[PDB]
Order: structure tokens, then sequence, then C-alpha cells
């Protein structure tokens, strides 16, 4: 009997089997039709997004993505499969409540739990003390840890991640002459943000260096053929994390925002959250964003602070990696809520068993 | 919080790793293998695999009383340990952490840079080649 791991992203699906090292479906959270299937015919319906900024909306739409994921895409029955999910953190009551109430009554789980999407990534590195940063594709959040236990008034949240950096790069690739419009497009766009952008170590000597000479210059050919040059534009996407203000966002950097969630904590353990920077989600995995990140703590930080950036190589998935090696443990699903205990106490029940 | 505690103890007495830990003053081991807790035999104690992950519990008599326990609950994560094991590692100890009533104080060991209370538990430290296979089932 395999447990399941779910993983709902803002923009991307993780789904598995607990106990694999890496989701065996990796889909967009997009209905029109669901995830590759509506990207083709795309010219018929419309394409919304059901978990925007990390919090799920819509549960019609959330509901077609679940029984995509566990007919269409892992060939699932899920009357026979505990399942954990994993949600936003500060997630409401209801929202967690909701989550039961479909996979109870909807899908007929026999087990279920809903987890904290950085928990499990601080698990996933080996750690129970620690200050996660983890951006996705609808939302970045700082969530300190310790001692296994996250800090909710510490947490703090910023709705800027890879997808406004994807249509950043997509508007500044346009003063080069290029012009990314369709939809198609915009994934060539998510490619080159993918690839060729970095996160420069001293932004305004890169800006000097790039108008200085042609050697931060890349390529990048386009399916069709066409063979683009990108320049600046390679750290200008990725500076929005530290600068807000390029998208016209009146908000604190990714640097500042991590640093302010350590100031939010007792000053006990703020020693042993400068050492365990942890990053997770996809947009972490520029390079060179460890390197700023240090840099940009130590300036912050007292000069005698030891500061640590924690960047897994596979923290894109270290979400679901923490949930595969929890849902293993014979422990952990015990607190897991079973259909007979749904059955008797109703969908409030997430609250007294799901931490 | 206080039912969130319920739980986790109740989670925590399904371990039988715990049953008998922390009794009585001394050094007690654990070895994850396949996220699983086994406990280390005594003759094999001060050796750790370098690709592996332990769980340490170091029962002692704190200044503040001899007459009673205290804990310092260590997991030490080797050189080349995977990640099954070092998070299997990581959420175990919390698990031991609440079977004793929060008392533990956590402490994370890493290979070749073990914390002076560590070091401290053996006179001694030995490392090994090798270690336990993985128990992720590897995803092509
Ligand atoms: N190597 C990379 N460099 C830059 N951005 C990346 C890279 N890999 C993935 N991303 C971005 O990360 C986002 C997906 O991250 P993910 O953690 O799956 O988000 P979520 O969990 O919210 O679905 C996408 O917007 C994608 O563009
Ligand atoms: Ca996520
Ligand atoms: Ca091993
Ligand atoms: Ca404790
Ligand atoms: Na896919």
């Amino acid at each position: 009997t395999t447990a399941l791991v779910c993983d709902n992203g803002s923009g991307l699906v993780k789904a598995g089997f607990a106990g694999d090292d890496a989701p065996r479906a990796v889909f967009p959270s997009i209905v029109g039709y669901v995830g590759d299937e509506a990207q083709s015919k795309r010219g018929i319906l419309t394409l919304k997004y059901p978990i925007e900024h990390g919090i799920i909306t819509n549960w019609d739409d959330m509901e077609k993505i679940w029984h995509h994921t566990f007919y269409n895409e892992l060939r699932v029955a899920p009357e026979e499969h505990p399942t954990l999910l994993t949600e936003a953190p500060l997630n409401p009551k209801a929202n967690r409540e909701k989550m039961t109430q479909i996979m109870f009554e909807t899908f007929n789980v026999p087990a279920m739990y809903v987890a904290i999407q950085a928990v499990l990534s601080l698990y996933a590195s080996g750690r129970t003390t620690g200050i996660v940063l983890d951006s996705g594709d609808g939302v970045t959040h700082n969530v300190p840890i310790y001692e296994g236990y996250a800090l909710p008034h510490a947490i703090m949240r910023l709705d800027l991640a890879g997808r406004d950096l994807t249509d950043y790069l997509m508007k500044i690739l346009t003063e080069r002459g290029y012009s990314f419009v369709t939809t198609a497009e915009r994934e060539i766009v998510r490619d080159i943000k993918e690839k060729l952008c970095y996160v420069a170590l001293d932004f305004e000597n890169e800006m000097a260096t790039a108008a200085s000479s042609s050697s931060l210059e890349k390529s990048y050919e386009l399916p069709d053929g066409q063979v683009i040059t990108i320049g600046n534009e390679r750290f200008r996407c990725p500076e929005t994390l530290f600068q807000p203000s390029f998208i016209g966002m009146e908000s604190a950097g990714i640097h500042e925002t991590t640093y302010n969630s350590i100031m939010k904590c007792d000053i006990d353990i703020r020693k042993d959250l400068y050492a365990n920077n942890v990053m997770s989600g996809g947009t972490t995995m520029y390079p060179g964003i460890a390197d700023r990140m240090q840099k940009e703590i130590t300036a912050l930080a007292p000069s005698t602070m030891k500061i640590k950036i924690i960047a897994p190589p596979e923290r894109k998935y270290s979400v679901w990696i923490g949930g595969s090696i929890l849902a293993s443990l014979s422990t952990f699903q015990q607190m897991w809520i079973t259909k007979q205990e749904y059955d008797e106490a109703g969908p409030s029940i997430v609250h007294r068993k799901c931490f | 919080t206080e039912l969130e505690k319920k739980v986790k103890l109740e989670a925590s007495q399904h371990e039988d790793a715990w049953k008998g830990a922390g009794k009585q003053v001394g050094v007690e081991i654990w070895r994850i293998q396949q996220f699983k807790v086994v406990p280390v035999p005594k003759k094999h104690h001060g050796s750790f695999y370098t690709g592996d992950s332990y769980i340490v519990l170091s029962t002692y008599h704190p200044k503040t009383n001899p007459d009673k326990l205290a804990y310092d609950v260590h997991f030490w994560l080797g050189a080349f340990t995977t990640q099954d094991e070092a998070g299997t590692a990581a959420y175990k100890t919390v698990e031991l952490d609440d079977y004793l009533g929060g008392l533990p104080v956590q402490y994370r060991e890493v290979q070749g840079y073990e914390s002076e209370r560590f070091l401290s538990l053996f006179p001694g430290l030995r490392i090994l080649d090798g270690g336990v296979e993985t128990g992720f089932h590897h995803v092509e």
C-alpha cells in the first residue's frame, strides 16, 4: 500500500509515490482539458489558474486538477492510496477543510494529510531549524522553523515569483526588437529565463560591464531557427527578486524579507536562522543567487554573524521530496485522518490532526 | 497547540526505538536504515558510517539537579548520506524530542564539523567507509 504525495503548486503540480526520490508527474496547474492536453487545444478554450499566489481559489477547477493527477497522470485508484497534500504557509482554516472535503467525498481516499510546504523542504534538507525561502511560480515565502515547528507570526509573503519574472523578461526583451506575444512564445521566454538568466553579485557593476563589453552576451537558438542575442537582460530579470521596483511593486526584496522574518523571532534562535537559510522553489535556481543572498544578508546582519545559504541541487522538488520522506514514516502516517474519522466528525477534523 | 502536542505525542508512541530510551544516564545510538530507526549495537557505538545518518541521545545529569535527567539529542549526518536518511533523522529527532516531553535540546551534527558537546560523548570517534543503501527508489 503506497502513499501518494501531491504538491499543489501555483504553476506546477508535483505528484508521485511516497518512497521515490523524485515526482513521477509534473504538469502545469492550468484548466481549460488540463495541463499539456490543454496547452495544445489552447485556441478553443480559456486557460485559468486555479492556484494563484499559492491559495486555491476555484474548487471546481482544483477538483479537475486532482482528477487529472490521479487518473490521467499517475493512473491510480484514489480509493486505495493514502494521500499527502501540500499547502501554502498561513493557509486559512476553511481552505484546509475543503481540501479534506474533496479528498474524502469526491475521491474517497482511505487516509489524508495536508502539510506545510516549507516544512517539507527543511526536512528534505536534513534540518529541523532554519528559515526557508520558497520562491515558486506564484508566490515567494520566508518561513522560519524551530526544532520542527514553524513560526507563523514571522512568516513573510511576497506575491512575486517566476511567473512575474517570465513576464518581465518578455518585456525587456522587446528593447532589442524581439517580439514574444503568443502563448507558445511565452514558453520560449520561460526557457530563456531558466537557461541563461543569473543573479549578479553587484548589480550596478554588472550593468556597467554589460555596457562596456560584450563578454556577458549569450546566444539562444529559437525553435524556428532564429538565433537571438541577450545581454544585460540575463541578470536584469532575476534582479526583481531583490528590487521589486523593477515591475512597479513597492515591496522589499527577498534579502530584506528574509532579514525581517528573522527579526520577528526570538533573539535566541536568530543565530541559528542566519546559518540555515534554505532555498526552495524553481525561482531560487538562478546561478549566483546564493552568493548574492550571502552578500546582502551579511550587509544587514552583525559583522560577526556566521551566515550560510543552502541551495540543494534539486530544490525544484524539495517540497515533494520532503513529503515523500515523511509519508514513508509509519509514525507520520499515524496522524493522518482516516475515512472512518471523517465520516464521524466531518471536515473540521483537518484542524485537529493536520499541522 | 495543546491539541497539536497531543497528536504528536500519540504519534511518537508507535516507534519501538524510543521504548526504553533516556531511562538512565548514558549514550544511546540509532541508525536510519531505509526510513527505519534501527538501534546500533553497543559494540559499534562511536563508529559512524560516512554515508549514513544517525540519532544520538545523550542522557545526563543537569547542573541544576544531580538526581534528575536531562537530554541532548544529536542527529549526525554523514558526508555521503542520502536525502532520505538525513530527512528521516531530522524528523525522528523531533519525534524523540516530543516523546520525551520537549525536554531534549536538538543538535545538528555533520561529519567533520561536530560540536564540542557531541565530541565529548566519546573518548573515540571513528568514521567508517560505506553505509547502508538508500531507501529511495530512483525515478528514471
Ligand atoms: N533553472 C531555473 N532557473 C530559473 N527559473 C526556474 C528554473 N527552473 C524553474 N524555474 C521557475 O520556477 C517556477 C516553478 O517553480 P515551482 O517551485 O514549481 O513553483 P510552484 O511550487 O509554485 O508551482 C517556474 O515559474 C519556472 O519558470
Ligand atoms: Ca510550491
Ligand atoms: Ca546510506
Ligand atoms: Ca525540545
Ligand atoms: Na509532464
